[PDB]
C-alpha cells in the first residue's frame, strides 16, 4: 500500500539477525565445535554446528535471516561448504563499520571497502596460497582429509576422501567442462544403504540403480547397448477399448489389461531384436518388462534423454531405434567396468565410467544405511578439496590465520590505501580477526593479545601459512598444522558474504505486501 | 497421577491414606461398628462399617491409599475380618515413621524395624493362640466363631445372625470338610423382620415365578437369558406391528411358538425353565397351559448364582438345552423364604455349594447390614476349615506382642530400635479402634491392660460397660478370632505399609 | 524467535539436568529405595531402576531428551548401570559447572573428562579380575546386580532363580537373556515370588483326565486354524450375524471339529501307535470339548491356547516343527518333547515342555496378587537378568559396592595432567563423578556420604584395600570380599555414556526456541 521505512532501523535489524546468525557457529566452526540447540515449539532439542538448520527450523527474521540461508545455499553449492563462513563473515563485516560509518553516515564508501578487503583477500591468498599437487592424490589426500575434518569427522575422512580423489577427475560435465569446478550432479552422490567400507567398491562413474533391478536383466556384461524406442519398441501404447459393465467384476479389469498388452508386444518386439539394454524414455508397462527380462534385456524405463545420454556415454551404450535398424552407434564403451553390486536384494548397478560426463555417482559405504549421509557429505566436501585443488593447487594453510592473513594487510593498507575510504577499509579491516580469535577464545588464554601477537606474527612472521591453531591458540604453521584451507573457498565465502552485507547495506526500506 | 512433588507422598499422602482409612475402622470396628453413610453413583444410603465395602464405596483419590486399600480387601478375601484392622493397623503403622522423618530417620532404614517385626509378630503370634475349636458341622462353635468377624462388620444382631450364618455354611454342606468360596448365595428378600431372615439352601429365585409346580421333587431347568417374549432361534420369532391384524395373528402363532419353546426345553426335560429374558402373554399362558415352571424377570445375578450350581448356561437364544445347557437341582419348590413367597430350588445333595439365607428386614439396610455380616461368617467358616486355631478377639491380642515387641525393640537397637517400638505402637490402636468405637481412651486401657498385665484375654469391646473402660475376656467372650486371620491381618498391613513407605513422589511427562 | 544465549543457554540445561538427576537419589543400591512414577495408566510403579522412570513420565525438558537417549542403551548394553547412569553427570556437572561458574570453558572442561575416563576405564580394566561363570560367583553378582537395580529382599529372592536362567544357556553369546525370559504371571497369594521353570512353558493348557499328565514321549503337533474348520491351513469365515445364522453356523462346527480330531487321532495312530506312546497336539486356540474329550480318550495330550511366541519356542524345545493344522502329518514335523507336562497352578494351566532340545529358554512364572507387585517384581527380573548375565557372559567382572570407586579417584593425581587445566580441571569433576556411587549409598544411610566416603578414601588411601560403602549401612566395606560385584559390562560401559552426555551439555553453548 502506502509505506516508507528508514535507514538504521532497517539497518540494525539486519545485524540484529545477522549477528545472532554469526554467533554460536563461530564457536561451532573450526576445530572448536559446539552444538547450536533449537528448542522446538514441540519441545525437542536440535543440536547443530550448522546454522541453516536451526535457522530454517524456526521463525524467519525477515531482512537478514531470510537473506543468508540463500547465500548459504549459494555458498553451499559453490564449493559444497562454507554456509557457516558466509553467514558469520557478512554479519561480522556488517557490524562495527556500519553504525560507526553510518554515524559518519554513508553507504557508498563502505561499499568500495567490501571489495578492497575482498581484493586484499584475493592477492595475499593467492600469494600465500600454497600449491598442493593433484598429480599426488596424496597432496590432494593431505588437503582433502583436511576439509573432511572441518568439525566433527576425522573418521570418514579416510574413506570418503579416497572415493573423492580420482572421482573429481573422473567427474566431467557434458561440454567437456573441466571438472575442477565440477558439480555434484556430475560428481553425483547417492549413498547406497547397508554394506560396509570393506564392502565399499570405488565407483568413479555412475550407479544406475535402475539398471539391474532383478537378476533376469543383463548383468556383468562389460558395457551395455541401450536401444531407445523408435523401432525395437514399435508404436502402440494404447488399448482396444473393450466394453465395461459395472455389474461384472471382470470388465473393470480387462480394460486396464489391454493398455499394457501393447507395450507388452513392444517389449516383445524387443526380445527378438535382443538388446542387452532397452532404454524406454516413454517407458514400459508392468507385464511388458517381464518380456524384456526374458531376453536378458535390462529395461531403463521412463528415463529422461539426458540420464540415458550421460549414461550412454558413461556406460558405453549406443543409441539406436533397433538392433536390425542402423544409424550405427553412439558409444560402445565409456565404461571400463559394469558392476552390479547389491546390498539387500535390490541390485544397485555401479558402473565406473572413465572421465565420462555421466553422473559420476560415486559408491560410498557407511557402517550402515544411516551414516552413509555423512560419508556422502564427507565425500562431497572431499570432492570440494579435489575440485578446489584440481582448480587451484594453490590454496591457503589454515587453522584460521588465513582470516587474519587479510585482516592486518588491511591495517597496513588502511594506512596505505587511505582516503576517507581507509575508515571503511579500516572498519572492515577489523572484521576478519574475530573468527580465529574466537577459535582462540574457545581456547581462551588471551585470544586477544595472541591475535595481536598473531597480528604481529602476520606482519612479523607469517600472515597465514604460519598461523594459529584453532583448537589450541598458539602460534603454529598452518601448513605444519596440516589444516589446509581451499583458496577458492576464500574466494567464495568472503565474496558471497560481503555482498549480502552490501545488499543489507543497500536496502534501508522493506515494505511488506 | 501426581505431578505433585516436594517430599509429599511420604510425609503427607501416606497419612491421608490413614485418614481415609481411619474412622472407617476406629469407630467402625469392634463388637460392632458405627454407621458410615455412603451414596454410590447408584444413589442410595449405604451404611458400612465393613472396611472392604466403604473403601470400594469411596473411590481412591490417592496413589497412597490406592495400595493398602487392597491389603484390607485381601483380608476379607483371606479372612473376613481384620480388614478394619488394615485400616487402623496399617494406618497406625506409618504415621509413626512420620516422626522418624522429623526424627531424622530414613525410609530404607526404619522399614527394617517394621520389616523384621512382622516375623517377630508371626513368631509371637502362635504363642497367644488360645486353644482352638473346629467342627464344620457345629453351628454353635461356628456361631461364636463367626461372631468376632460379624461383630466388627455388623451393628445388627450378633447372636441370631451367628445362629443363622453358622447355620447355612454348616447346613449347606452338612459334611463340609470341603467348602466353596461361595457356598452360600443368600436370597435377599425385603419385608418382615431381620429375624424373619432364615436359612435355606440350593438356589432361590426371588424373581417372578410362574407356570406351576408339576414336580416339587424333581428340579430340572434349562437356564436361559433367552426371552420367551417370542425370542427363539428354532423358528423365527417375528412380531408384526405394521397392522393390528398382524399383531393379533402372531399372538395366535405365539401359542404354537411357545409350543416350540417351553416344550422344547422340557423336551430335554425341565421343571423351571429359568428365564432371564421376557415372556409375552400368549407365551406365558401357554407355558402356564404347558404347565412348565416359568421363573420370570431373572436378572443376571440369580443366573450367575444358578448358572454355577446346576452346571447349565443361561442362553439368550432359545434352543432345546444340551446336557451342558440343562440344569438339574435336588428339588424346585415354592416356599415362602423368610415368609415371602418365591420359588426356592434345592441343591444340597446336588453337591450343594449354594445356601440361600433369606436376608430380610423392612428396609434394605437391615438386609444390607447382615449382608455385610453374613459373609464374614461365610468367610471365617473357611478360615475355620483352614485352621481350627482360636486366637481371642481383637484388642486383647495386641498388647502381648507389643510389650514383647517393645522389649524386642529394647533388644533391637541400632536406629531401627524404636522403629521396632513404633511397630510396637501399631498394636494398641486395635483395642483403641474398639475403645474409640466405644468412646473411652486406650491409654487408660493400655494402663489397665499393662496393669492387669495379661495379654490376650484382657480387652474392652464395644460396650455400654465401656462407659468406664471395662475389660472382658475375648477368648471367653464368644469373640473368637483365629491365628490365620490375625496372621493374615498383620501380614498385608505390614506388607502394604512398608512398601508404600518405600515410595517416592511421581514425576510426570 | 526466542534464542537462549550463553550462561542462560547453559543454565536450564544443567539446571534441568542436575536437579531432576538429584530427584532420583532415593535409589541406586539396596540402601536406595523404590521410586514411584505413576504413568498415564494410573499404574503405581515403585522402582529403583533408573532406566525405567526416564521414559515413562518425566517433567518436560529439552534435557529430558538426551537422558532418555543414554540410559536406554545403558539398560540395553548392560541392563544395569542404568540406575547408576543417572547420578554421575550431575556430580560431574555440579563440580564442572564451578569452573564455568568460575569462567572456564565448557570446551576445556570437556577435555579433562575425556582425558580422565581413560585411566578409570584403565582402572576398571585394572581393578577388575575375572569373576567366573560359576553360578555362586554369579550369585554374589546377581545378589548385588539386582541390588543396584532393586530392593535387596527382591534383589535376593530373584538371585536364586536369576543365575539359574543364565546357567541353562547353551554357551549362548548374549550379554542378556532372551529366551531364558519366559514370563508367566499369576495372581498369587505371595506378592513377591517367581516360579523358575526350565525351558519354555505355554501360557495356558487344556487339562483332561484322559489327557496324559506328564508325557515323556511327546510328539508335538503344534496346532492352529482350529477345530472350527475342516482340514484347512486357512481360517474360514463365520456367520454369527443373525440370531438364526448363529444357530445354523455352530452345528456344522462339530464336523469341522470331527475332521481335525480325526486327523489328529489318526496322526497319533501313525507315529505313536494307538495310545501306546504319549502324544501332544498343542492347540494354540481353544480346544472344542468333543476333541478336548476325543483327543483325550485317544491318548493325545491336547493343549489349549499356546501363544504364537509360545509356538516359536515350542518346536525348538521339542526340536520339532509347527503345524497350523490338526491334520495327518509327516512324523518328523511332530516334535519330540522328552517331557510334555501341563501344570495347573490355580486357574492357569502351565504346559511344561521340558528336556528342551534347545535349553535356550527357561521359564519364570511371575507372582503377585497385585499389579504393582506383579508389575515391579517382573521389572527386577528383566533388568537384572540382562545385568547378571554379564557376570556369566563376561568371565571378567569388576567389584561393586564402592570398593573400586575411591581408588581411581586417589590414583587420578589431577596435577599429573599439567597441560592447562583443560585436562587438569576436567579430571577434578571426574574423580568427583566417580564417587557418586559410594556417595548415594553412604548418603541414603546415616552419617553423611562423605563422612563414610572420606573413610573409604582414607581407608583405601591405605592402598590395595579396595573399600567402599557397605551397600545398605552407608558405611565402609570391601566389595571384593563378599563378592558384591558389578558386571564387567556394568562398570566398563557406564563411564562412556556418562562422559559423552555431560560433554553434549558442554557442546551446547546455545539453545534457540
Amino acid at each position: 500500500n502506502t509505506k516508507r521505512e528508514s535507514g538504521r532501523k532497517v539497518q540494525s535489524g539486519n545485524i540484529n539477525a545477522a549477528k545472532t546468525i554469526a554467533d554460536i557457529i563461530r564457536t561451532c566452526l573450526g576445530p572448536k565445535s559446539m552444538m547450536k540447540m533449537l528448542l522446538d515449539p514441540m519441545g525437542g532439542i536440535v543440536m547443530t554446528n550448522d546454522g541453516n538448520a536451526i535457522l530454517r527450523e524456526i521463525q524467519v527474521q525477515h531482512p537478514a535471516a531470510k537473506s543468508m540461508i540463500e547465500i548459504s545455499r549459494t555458498q553451499d553449492e559453490e564449493v559444497g561448504d562454507g554456509t557457516t563462513s558466509v553467514i558469520i563473515l557478512a554479519g561480522e563485516m556488517l557490524s562495527v563499520a556500519e553504525h560507526f560509518l553510518e554515524q559518519q553516515m554513508h553507504p557508498t564508501v563502505v561499499i568500495s571497502a567490501y571489495r578492497k578487503a575482498l581484493d586484499d583477500m584475493i592477492s595475499t591468498l593467492k600469494k600465500i596460497s600454497i600449491p598442493v599437487d593433484i598429480s599426488d592424490s596424496d597432496m590432494m589426500l593431505n588437503i582433502i582429509n583436511s576439509s573432511i575434518t572441518t568439525k566433527a569427522i576425522s573418521r570418514w575422512s579416510s574413506l570418503a576422501c579416497n572415493i573423492a580423489l580420482d572421482a573429481v577427475k573422473m567427474v566431467q560435465f557434458e561440454e567437456n567442462g573441466r571438472k575442477e569446478i565440477d558439480i555434484k550432479k556430475y560428481a553425483r552422490v547417492e549413498k547406497i544403504p547397508g554394506g560396509i567400507i570393506e564392502d565399499s567398491c570405488v565407483l568413479r562413474g555412475v550407479m544406475i540403480n535402475k539398471d539391474v533391478t532383478h537378476p533376469r536383466m543383463r548383468r556383468y556384461i562389460k558395457n551395455p547397448r541401450i536401444v531407445l524406442l523408435d523401432s525395437s519398441l514399435e508404436y502402440k501404447k494404447g488399448e482396444s477399448q473393450t466394453d465395461i459393465e459395472i455389474t461384472r467384476e471382470e470388465d473393470f479389469t480387462r480394460i486396464l489389461q489391454m493398455e499394457e498388452e501393447y507395450i507388452q508386444q513392444l517389449c516383445e518386439d524387443i526380445i527378438q531384436l535382443k538388446p542387452d539394454v532397452v532404454i524406454t524414455e516413454k517407458g514400459i508397462s508392468d507385464l511388458a518388462q517381464h518380456y524384456l527380462m526374458r531376453a536378458n534385456i535390462t529395461a531403463i524405463r521412463r528415463v529422461r534423454k539426458t540420464d540415458n545420454n550421460r549414461i550412454a556415454r558413461a556406460c558405453g551404450a549406443r543409441i539406436v531405434s533397433r538392433p536390425e535398424e542402423l544409424r550405427e552407434d553412439d558409444v560402445g564403451t565409456g565404461a571400463g567396468l559394469l558392476e552390479i553390486k547389491k546390498i539387500g536384494d535390490e541390485y544397485f548397478t555401479f558402473i565406473t565410467d572413465c572421465k565420462d560426463p555421466k553422473a559420476c555417482t560415486i559408491l560410498l559405504r557407511g557402517a550402515s544405511k544411516e551414516i552413509l549421509s555423512e560419508v556422502e557429505r564427507n565425500l562431497q566436501d572431499a570432492m570440494q578439496v579435489c575440485r578446489n585443488v584440481l582448480l587451484d593447487p594453490q590454496l591457503v594453510p589454515g587453522g584460521g590465520a588465513s582470516e587474519m592473513a587479510v585482516a592486518h594487510a588491511l591495517t597496513e593498507k588502511s594506512k596505505a590505501m587511505t582516503g576517507v575510504e581507509q575508515w571503511p577499509y579500516r572498519a572492515v579491516a577489523q572484521a576478519l580477526e574475530v573468527i580465529p580469535r574466537t577459535l582462540i577464545q574457545n581456547c581462551g588464554a588471551s585470544t586477544i593479545r595472541l591475535l595481536t601477537s598473531l597480528r604481529a606474527k602476520h606482519t612479523q612472521e607469517n600472515c597465514e601459512t604460519w598461523g594459529v591453531n584453532g583448537e589450541t591458540g598458539t602460534l603454529v604453521d598452518m601448513k605444519e598444522l596440516g589444516i589446509w584451507e581451499p583458496l577458492a573457498v576464500k574466494l567464495q565465502t568472503y565474496k558471497t558474504a560481503v555482498e549480502t552485507a552490501v545488499l543489507l547495506l543497500r536496502i534501508d526500506d522493506i515494505v511488506s505486501g | 497421577a501426581k505431578h505433585f512433588s516436594g517430599l509429599e507422598e511420604a510425609v503427607y499422602r501416606n497419612i491421608q491414606a490413614c485418614k481415609e482409612l481411619a474412622q472407617t475402622t476406629r469407630t467402625a470396628y469392634g463388637p460392632n461398628g458405627m454407621n458410615k453413610m455412603v451414596i454410590n453413583h447408584l444413589e442410595k444410603l449405604f451404611v458400612t462399617n465393613d472396611a472392604a465395602t466403604i473403601l470400594r464405596e469411596l473411590e481412591v483419590q490417592h496413589p497412597a491409599a490406592k495400595m493398602i486399600v487392597m491389603a484390607s480387601h485381601m483380608q476379607e478375601q483371606e479372612v473376613g475380618d481384620g480388614t478394619n484392622f488394615v485400616l487402623v493397623f496399617a494406618g497406625a503403622l506409618l504415621e509413626l515413621a512420620e516422626e522418624l522423618l522429623r526424627i531424622g530417620l530414613s525410609v530404607s532404614e526404619v522399614i527394617e524395624g517394621y520389616e523384621i517385626a512382622c516375623r517377630k509378630a508371626h513368631e509371637i503370634l502362635p504363642n497367644l493362640v488360645c486353644c482352638s475349636a473346629k467342627n464344620l458341622r457345629d453351628i454353635d462353635e461356628v456361631s461364636s466363631l463367626l461372631r468376632t468377624s460379624i461383630m466388627s462388620k455388623q451393628y445388627g444382631n450378633e447372636v441370631f445372625l451367628a445362629k443363622l450364618i453358622a447355620q447355612a455354611c454348616v447346613s449347606i454342606f452338612p459334611d463340609s470338610g470341603h467348602f466353596n468360596v461361595d457356598n452360600i448365595r443368600v436370597c435377599k428378600i425385603l419385608g418382615s423382620g431381620i429375624s424373619s431372615s432364615s436359612v435355606l439352601h440350593g438356589m432361590v429365585f426371588k424373581k417372578e415365578t410362574e407356570g406351576d409346580v408339576t414336580s416339587v421333587k424333581d428340579a430340572k431347568i434349562a437356564v436361559y437369558s433367552c426371552p420367551f417374549d417370542g425370542m427363539i432361534t428354532e423358528t423365527k420369532g417375528t412380531v408384526l406391528i405394521k397392522t393390528a391384524e398382524e399383531l393379533m395373528n402372531f399372538s395366535k402363532g405365539e401359542e404354537n411358538l411357545m409350543d416350540a419353546q417351553v416344550k422344547a426345553i422340557a423336551d430335554t426335560g425341565a421343571n423351571v425353565v429359568v428365564t432371564g429374558g421376557k415372556v409375552a402373554d400368549m407365551a406365558l399362558h401357554y407355558a402356564n397351559k404347558y404347565n412348565i415352571m416359568l421363573v420370570r424377570l431373572n436378572s443376571k445375578w440369580d443366573l450367575r448364582r444358578l448358572c454355577k450350581t446346576v452346571g447349565a448356561t443361561a442362553l439368550p437364544r432359545l434352543t432345546p438345552p444340551v446336557l451342558e445347557e440343562m440344569g438339574h437341582c435336588d428339588s424346585v419348590y415354592l416356599s415362602e423364604v423368610g415368609d415371602t413367597q418365591v420359588v426356592v430350588f434345592k441343591h444340597e445333595k446336588e453337591d450343594g455349594a449354594i445356601s440361600t439365607i433369606v436376608l430380610r428386614g423392612s428396609t434394605d439396610n437391615l438386609m444390607d447390614d447382615i449382608e455385610r455380616a453374613v459373609d464374614d461368617g461365610v468367610n471365617t467358616f473357611k478360615v475355620l476349615t483352614r485352621d481350627k486355631r482360636l486366637v481371642p478377639g481383637g484388642g486383647a491380642t495386641e498388647i502381648e506382642l507389643a510389650k514383647q515387641i517393645t522389649s524386642y525393640g529394647e533388644t533391637c537397637p541400632g536406629l531401627e530400635q524404636y522403629a521396632i517400638k513404633k511397630f510396637a505402637e501399631a498394636f494398641e490402636a486395635i483395642p483403641r479402634a474398639l475403645a474409640e468405637n466405644s468412646g473411652v481412651k486406650a491409654n487408660e486401657v493400655i494402663s489397665k491392660l499393662y496393669a492387669v498385665h495379661q495379654e490376650g484375654n484382657k480387652n474392652v469391646g464395644l460396650d455400654i460397660e465401656a462407659e468406664v473402660p471395662a475389660v472382658k475376656d475375648m477368648l471367653e467372650a464368644g469373640i473368637l478370632d483365629t491365628y490365620l486371620g490375625k496372621y493374615w491381618a498383620i501380614k498385608l498391613a505390614t506388607n502394604a505399609a512398608v512398601t508404600v513407605l518405600r515410595v517416592d513422589q511421581i514425576i510426570m511427562a | 524467535a526466542e534464542v537462549a544465549r550463553a550462561q542462560a543457554a547453559l543454565a536450564v540445561n544443567i539446571s534441568a539436568a542436575r536437579g531432576l538427576q538429584d530427584v532420583l537419589r532415593t535409589n541406586l543400591g539396596p540402601k536406595g529405595t523404590m521410586k514411584m512414577l505413576v504413568s498415564g495408566a494410573g499404574d503405581i510403579k515403585l522402582t529403583k531402576d533408573g532406566n525405567v522412570l526416564l521414559h515413562e513420565m518425566q517433567i518436560q525438558h529439552p534435557t529430558a531428551s538426551l537422558i532418555a537417549k543414554v540410559a536406554t542403551a545403558q539398560d540395553d548394553i548392560t541392563g544395569d548401570g542404568t540406575t547408576s547412569n543417572v547420578l554421575i553427570i550431575g556430580e560431574l556437572l555440579k563440580q564442572a559447572d564451578l569452573y564455568i561458574s568460575e569462567g572456564l570453558h565448557p570446551r576445556i572442561i570437556t577435555e579433562g573428562f575425556e582425558a580422565a575416563k581413560e585411566k578409570a576405564l584403565q582402572f576398571l580394566e585394572e581393578v577388575k579380575v575375572s569373576r567366573e561363570m560359576d553360578r555362586e560367583t554369579l550369585i554374589d553378582v546377581a545378589r548385588t546386580s539386582l541390588r543396584t537395580k532393586v530392593h535387596a529382599e527382591l534383589a535376593d529372592v530373584l538371585t536364586e532363580a536369576v543365575v539359574d536362567s543364565i546357567l541353562a544357556i547353551k554357551k549362548q553369546d548374549e550379554p542378556i537373556d532372551l529366551f531364558m525370559i519366559e514370563i508367566m504371571e499369576m495372581k498369587h497369594k505371595s506378592e513377591t515370588d517367581t516360579s523358575l521353570i526350565r525351558g519354555l512353558v505355554l501360557d495356558h493348557g487344556a487339562r483332561h483326565p484322559d489327557m496324559k499328565k506328564r508325557v515323556e514321549d511327546a510328539y508335538i503337533l503344534t496346532c492352529n486354524v482350529s477345530l472350527e474348520y475342516e482340514k484347512t491351513e486357512v481360517n474360514s469365515g463365520f456367520f454369527y450375524k443373525s440370531a438364526e445364522e448363529r444357530e445354523k453356523l455352530v452345528k456344522a462346527e462339530r464336523k469341522f471339529i470331527e475332521d481335525r480330531v480325526k486327523k489328529i487321532i489318526e496322526l497319533k495312530r501313525k507315529v505313536c501307535g494307538d495310545s501306546d506312546k504319549g502324544f501332544v497336539v498343542i492347540n494354540q486356540k481353544g480346544i472344542d470339548p468333543f476333541s478336548l474329550d476325543a483327543l483325550s480318550k485317544e491318548g493325545i495330550v491336547a493343549l489349549r491356547r499356546a501363544k504364537r511366541r509360545n509356538m516359536e519356542r515350542l518346536t525348538l524345545a521339542c526340536g520339532g516343527v509347527a503345524l497350523n493344522s490338526f491334520d495327518d502329518l509327516s512324523p518328523d514335523c511332530l516334535g519330540h518333547a522328552g517331557l510334555v507336562y501341563e501344570y495347573t497352578l490355580g486357574e492357569e494351566k502351565f504346559t511344561f515342555i521340558e528336556k528342551c532340545n534347545n535349553p535356550r529358554s527357561v521359564t519364570l512364572l511371575i507372582k503377585g496378587p497385585n499389579k504393582h507387585t506383579l508389575t515391579q517384581i517382573k521389572d527386577a527380573v528383566r533388568d537384572g537378568l540382562r545385568a547378571v548375565k554379564n557376570a556369566i557372559d563376561d568371565g571378567c567382572v569388576v567389584p561393586g559396592a564402592g570398593a573400586v570407586e575411591v581408588a581411581m579417584a586417589e590414583a587420578l593425581i589431577k596435577h599429573k595432567p599439567s597441560v592447562k587445566g583443560r585436562a587438569q580441571l576436567g579430571v577434578q569433576a571426574f574423580a568427583d563423578a566417580l564417587l557418586i556411587i559410594p556417595k548415594v549409598l553412604a548418603q541414603n544411610s546415616g552419617f553423611d556420604l562423605q563422612e563414610t566416603l572420606v573413610k573409604i578414601q582414607a581407608e583405601h588411601s591405605e592402598s590395595g584395600q579396595l573399600v567402599g560403602v557397605d551397600l545398605n549401612t552407608g558405611e565402609p566395606m570391601v566389595a571384593a570380599e563378599v563378592g558384591v560385584w558389578d558386571n564387567y559390562c556394568v562398570k566398563k560401559q557406564l563411564l562412556h555414556s556418562c562422559t559423552v552426555i555431560a560433554t553434549n551439555i558442554l557442546l551446547v553453548d546455545e539453545i534457540m526456541r
